[PDB]
C-alpha cells in the first residue's frame, strides 16, 4: 500500500523553507555509489574470537571458507554499512538460507530510511540460534541482499555458515 | 530505559503544540516553530522509571523523503489528527498508516484526535459546515483506531491540556508492552 515519494537531493531539500530557522535545524538534526556495505559481522558471546567478512573488494573469497558456529549457540547478524551522498529510501534487508541445495528459511527486514554520514550504520538483525544434532551439522550456504524504495534489484554477497559439535 | 516516540500526522493538526505542551506545560501562543527540537523526557508509569525520546516531524507532502529518517528504533508512534479537520483523519488511512506500517514494523500506534476544544467551538462548525462537514466524533476516531490497527485511541487538545499527559502516558505502556532488532 506505501507508495514512495518523488526521487529529491539534499540540496533540493535544503533549498526548500530555507528561510524557516526551526526546518532548518531538523534537517540538521538528520543530516562509489551511494550505499556501501562494508562488513558482516557475528555477534556471539560465547564465541573464542571474533567473527567478521569484510565486503570492500574480494568478493570472490566465499564459497571457499566460511564461519565456524558451535551447535545450538545464540547469535545475532549485525551488518555494517556506509551512505556516502544522497539518501536511501527505506532500505530492505532479504535472507535466504540454504542447506544442501534446499531453501530452508526466508526473512527480511526493514533496516529503514538514512541519510550520508562520516561513520559506518551498524544493523543489528534479533537473536538467532544455531543449529544443531547429528543431522544439521556442516554447511549452510547464505545469500544476502539489501534494495531500497529506489531500486527493484539488489546488492547481493554469498556467505557459508559451518556448524560444529565444538568451536 | 530508552524508549523513542515518533509524532506524525497532516501539517497543522497540531503535532508541535502537543509536544511543547508536554515538555513545558504552556500552550505556546506567541509563536509556533514548525518542528519542535527533539529532547528526552523522564517520566514514569506502571511502576517504571522510563527516559522517553520524542521527535516532532514535518507532515508536508514536500518532506516525504526526509521525514522516514526519524523512523529506526523507533517504539511508539503518535499519529495524529485534528478534531477540526475530517480531511487530517482521511489521511490516516490514506498516507500515515501506509508510511508508518511501512517503515515501521511492529511498532505500535496510538491514534491521537487534536483540538478536542473545537468539537464544540460556534466559529468552528460553521466552517466545516460551510463544506458539508462537521467535526470529528469520538466513535470516528474509535472506528478508526480499529480499522488500523491501532494499540489505541486518545483524544486531547493542548490549548486546554486536557489528555495530553493521558496521551503518552498511553504511548508509553505501549512501548513497553510491544522489522530488525537494532539501527545504531
Ligand atoms: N484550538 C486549538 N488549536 C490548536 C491546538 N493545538 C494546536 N493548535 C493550533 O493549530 C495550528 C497548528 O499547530 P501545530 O502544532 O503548529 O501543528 P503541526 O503543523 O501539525 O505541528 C496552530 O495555529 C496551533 O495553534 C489545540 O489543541 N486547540
Ligand atoms: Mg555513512
Ligand atoms: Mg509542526
Ligand atoms: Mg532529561
Amino acid at each position: 500500500n506505501y507508495k514512495p515519494p518523488a526521487q529529491k537531493s539534499i540540496q533540493e531539500i535544503q533549498e526548500l523553507d530555507k528561510d524557516d530557522e526551526s526546518l532548518r535545524k531538523y534537517k540538521e538534526a538528520l543530516l562509489v555509489p551511494n550505499v556501501v556495505v562494508t562488513r558482516l559481522t557475528l555477534v556471539c558471546s560465547t564465541a573464542p574470537g571474533p567473527l567478521e567478512l569484510d565486503l570492500t573488494g574480494d568478493l570472490e573469497s566465499f564459497k571457499k571458507q566460511s564461519f565456524v558456529l558451535k551447535e545450538g549457540v545464540e547469535y545475532r547478524i549485525k551488518i555494517s554499512f556506509r551512505v556516502n551522498r544522497e539518501i536511501v529510501s527505506g532500505m530492505k534487508y532479504i535472507q535466504h538460507t540454504y542447506r544442501k541445495g534446499v531453501k530452508i528459511d526466508k526473512t527480511d527486514y526493514m533496516v529503514g530510511s538514512y541519510g550520508p554520514r562520516a561513520e559506518e550504520y551498524e544493523f543489528l538483525t534479533p537473536m538467532e540460534e544455531a543449529p544443531k544434532g547429528m543431522l544439521a551439522r556442516g554447511s549452510y550456504n547464505i545469500k544476502s541482499r539489501f534494495t531500497d524504495d529506489d531500486r527493484t534489484d539488489h546488492l547481493s554477497w554469498e556467505w557459508n555458515l559451518t556448524i560444529k559439535k565444538e568451536w | 530505559i530508552r524508549k523513542k516516540l515518533v509524532i506524525v500526522g497532516d501539517g497543522a493538526c497540531g503535532k508541535t503544540c502537543l509536544l511543547i505542551v508536554f515538555s513545558k506545560d504552556q500552550f505556546p501562543e506567541v509563536y509556533v516553530p514548525t518542528v519542535f527540537e527533539n529532547y528526552v523526557a523522564d517520566i514514569e508509569v506502571d511502576g517504571k522509571q522510563v527516559e522517553l525520546a520524542l521527535w516532532d516531524t514535518a507532515g508536508q507532502e514536500d518532506y516525504d523523503r526526509l521525514r522516514p529518517l526519524s523512523y529506526p528504533d523507533t517504539d511508539v508512534i503518535l499519529m495524529c489528527f485534528s478534531i477540526d479537520s475530517p480531511d487530517s483523519l482521511e489521511n490516516i488511512p490514506e498516507k500515515w498508516t501506509p508510511e508508518v506500517k511501512h517503515f515501521c514494523p511492529n511498532v505500535p500506534i496510538i491514534l491521537v484526535g487534536n483540538k478536542k476544544d473545537l468539537r464544540n467551538d460556534e466559529h468552528t462548525r460553521r466552517e466545516l459546515a460551510k463544506m458539508k462537514q462537521e467535526p470529528v466524533k469520538p466513535e470516528e476516531g474509535r472506528d478508526m483506531a480499529n480499522r488500523i490497527g491501532a494499540f489505541g485511541y486518545m483524544e486531547c487538545s493542548a490549548k486546554t491540556k486536557d489528555g495530553v499527559r493521558e496521551v503518552f502516558e498511553m504511548a508509553t505502556r505501549a512501548a513497553l508492552q510491544a522489522s530488525g532488532c537494532l539501527v545504531l
